[PDB]
């Protein structure tokens, strides 16, 4: 989850749109 | 801003601002 992709390793735009509703 | 190792408050801050009106979700534990 965002987690892994984000705090745990470098976050990108890609990822945290992943996120949005 | 975005492409860096971002945790807790800090990650919330970037989703609001990237999502903007869309909204978005915090699930930190999956």
């Amino acid at each position: 989850g965002i987690v892994e992709q984000c705090c745990t390793s470098i976050c990108s735009l890609y990822q945290l749109e992943n996120y949005c509703n | 801003f975005v492409n860096q190792h971002l945790c807790g408050s800090h990650l919330v801050e970037a989703l609001y601002l990237v999502c903007g009106e869309r909204g978005f979700f915090y699930t930190p534990k999956t």
